[PDB]
């Protein structure tokens, strides 16, 4: 697992969430990550994110295919 | 200070190198449930998307590594008590095509280790990713679909309290890789199979427990109204009669608590079951230990007459089939505190001095 | 096969270990500004954190290795038109204070390099990171705070027509870990210091120009009503009175268009400018050509009579101050076809056969 | 790109394209020969050039 | 330049064997020469990640 990847997949999944559920999560760091070899990447990711200043846990689900510039936040959510 | 950097040794082409610590590239996390199946995919994926998301020693120097000239060492470190016990097969092919068939059979051929974790504690086994070269690459194993399966040939004996987890540990080791070629010379001195003769199970109890696996083998294994195929089996079958020392490679599926005692050996179809002179005709016994769970049968030129066909027509009758078959016979009765069968699985390795006649037309369909 | 765990290869405490290739296990990306000035900044991060977001091939080595045994070389693989040339320092110091001083002066000392893009390709210097001992490892530089620092120590003298990058690669070679380890001892073989004399700019043109250094280097070098610190010159600041051989290492700044031929000797603060006989005292000529960059002067004994003191008190004029400068006289004319300053660097290494005398009380303040 | 499998040579910059005087840094590659040539088999042919 | 240029060329003949350049239908070959432009490689002046 390449950790500046990974770093740059779950800064996409803090801003992706923040997208989608109108929400402004900081991102600290990585903590954990899974990668999964499905159809492309599935990678599984424990980050550290501030919510109102307060830092706190994710879990996130991020789906890569490699070959085209498709990323995909599957899920996102407390631990 | 300065210096020349066109003259360093930033073109180190070596293969990788070094301690089991300073190889290893992956670990991989097989999830076996509390109540798994025969013919059950644990894991089934590209041997080169094992190496995703890891960051290990090796990890990079095996991407990026233009040649490697050593082999893969996979270990397997999954146990269980000896109260309990199952068969997983790690097994590796050189591709893959849409809705393939995940059977035991189809599988084991080329590269495979066996073990019951009830009985080893750990299990390697080596092998080479590209089977007709000294030499491979992460890029050559990407782009052609090289596909490692674990598969459950037969399911716990006795299930455990909770689910289980089977760590691999991808290395590289440092022996040659060495090529298996398969070729049509009508002698040859090896010829490598790894045919599964099929699993044995044996219920408890006192009745006379006789199975019969036929010797002529090729033409695959059946399904539906369909039959599957290895390479080694369908390349057997090129030939029309064949001979040579056949090595049998015996192994407990079940746990040690199911005892049972088991003679082999080769014998014509026309023998009844409730036949009790079994042990008139040579044969080899084999009673497995708690710790041992692997045994070899070999079966020298002085069992056979002559050759025998490879294939024959499926609508042949035990009565009138005179082909050798491998006949497997409980010598006394299977046992055991716990209830469950005792499984048994042969695999037929490899035929030494091997002697194949002929040109086969072909025959279409599988047993006999 | 099983195998003994317990006994594998899995507990290897080597040391990095390759070609460059399988060493380097970071590279950092230094962006140089197209209008950069002295005295700015270019890098300053924590020696750890470049090897953070880095897939090298010995990056996971290098993390997990408890103790490494060989010194980090860096690489810096910066260029540009002999026409133009900047002055760039690449430093590491072991540690940090909030709100620091990133003067060229506070810098320099312990371990750097220092070279001028427009004569120099590329430029290596290794180093030892834990500067009392023969090891150290990821952990200790992490928590340690070492800290590497890049700054230009003197401006584009012609600009280029766009930005710059500096590639530098971090590797890990394989030579010993040697220590540098300041001691009270009165008669040293070698002190090193590397101790920023001070940079030397002359204008273009006719005049006079000279530029004196005092020799009583000790106290620091000057800011506002404050003073900044190296620790080596704070520590000969410990004895009152020294003396030995000096080995400076003049460097030039500027591009090799901007021409000039500079004398240097030792002296005492009353020679005025404009008085035009400087070469009857004992000298040194340094004439530099387009490639070469940097040049060793080194006054022996037979220039010194007796030790003089660390520290003067500032305000005691040229007139009344008798320990000896260097002199750093313009032999001709600073000269080019490009408008720029002719500037230069000088760099007290260290002191040869040192010979430390008494024990200052202190003086608190810096220039002479 | 995604989708071939023969080996391409790269030439990357390994810090940045400088100068005081404004132009490209043109630089010209040529395959001179092959040293140990093994081919292979017989080319029915493709008609086109690159890949 | 500041004008046009001039490039001479001398030719001579020198003293060297001529030695043939021949092309054949051999599987393996210890030196086959090619002289294949694999192209001009233009990197504009800047700072981004050129690759080629």
């Amino acid at each position: 697992e390449n950790s500046l990847e990974i770093e740059e997949l779950a800064r996409f999944a803090v801003d992706e969430h923040n997208k989608k559920e109108n929400a402004l999560l900081e991102f600290v760091r990585v903590v954990k990550a899974k990668e999964q070899v499905v159809a492309g990447t599935m990678y599984y990711l424990t980050l550290e994110a501030k919510d109102g200043g307060k830092k706190k846990l994710y879990e996130a689900k991020v789906w890569v295919k490699p070959w085209e510039n498709f990323k995909e936040l599957q899920e996102f959510k407390p631990v | 200070m300065e210096q020349n950097l066109f003259a360093l040794s930033l073109d180190d082409t070596s293969s990788v190198r070094g301690s089991l610590l300073d190889t290893k590239f992956a670990q991989t996390r097989v999830l076996l449930s509390k109540a798994m199946a025969g013919g059950d995919v644990l894991l089934d994926e590209y041997l080169y998307d094992v190496v995703n998301g890891q960051d290990f020693r090796a990890t990079v120097a095996f991407l990026r590594t233009h040649v490697i000239t050593g082999k893969i060492k996979v270990t397997a470190t999954t146990n269980i008590s000896d109260n309990s016990g199952c068969c997983l097969m790690l097994a590796i092919n050189s591709g893959v095509r849409g809705k393939y068939s995940t059977d035991v059979y189809t599988i084991c051929s080329q590269d495979s280790m066996t073990w019951n974790p009830g009985c080893k504690k750990n299990f390697s086994f080596t092998f080479n990713p590209n089977p007709c070269g000294d030499s491979w690459s992460a890029e050559m194993i990407s782009r052609s679909r090289v596909r490692m399966t674990v598969i459950c040939v037969s399911g716990w004996t006795l299930s455990p309290t909770t689910d289980v987890i089977a760590k691999l540990d991808w290395s590289i080791v440092n022996e040659k890789c060495e090529p298996t070629i398969y070729h049509l010379a009508d002698c040859q001195n090896w010829l490598p199979l790894n045919r599964w003769m099929g699993k044995l199970t044996f219920p408890q109890g006192v009745t006379s427990e006789v199975r019969r696996m036929p010797l002529s083998i090729g033409g695959g294994a059946g399904a539906t109204q369909a039959f599957l195929a290895n390479m080694p089996n369908s390349w057997i079958s090129m030939w029309r009669y064949f001979r040579g020392e056949l090595h049998f490679e015996v192994t407990k599926m079940s746990s040690p608590y199911i005892k049972a005692t088991v003679t082999f050996l080769i014998a014509f179809g026309n023998l009844s079951d409730a036949f009790g002179f079994y042990e008139s005709f040579p044969h080899r016994i084999v009673q497995f230990a708690e710790v041992e769970e692997k045994c070899t049968l070999v079966f020298s030129q002085q069992e056979f007459v002559t050759a025998w066909s490879t294939q024959v027509n499926p609508r042949t009758t035990l009565e009138a089939d005179g082909c050798p078959y491998l006949y497997a016979i409980i010598h006394d009765s299977t046992t055991g505190t716990i209830s469950g069968d005792f499984n048994l699985g042969v695999k037929l390795v490899g035929i030494k001095d091997f002697c194949g006649i002929g040109s086969n037309p072909g025959i279409d369909g599988s047993r006999l």
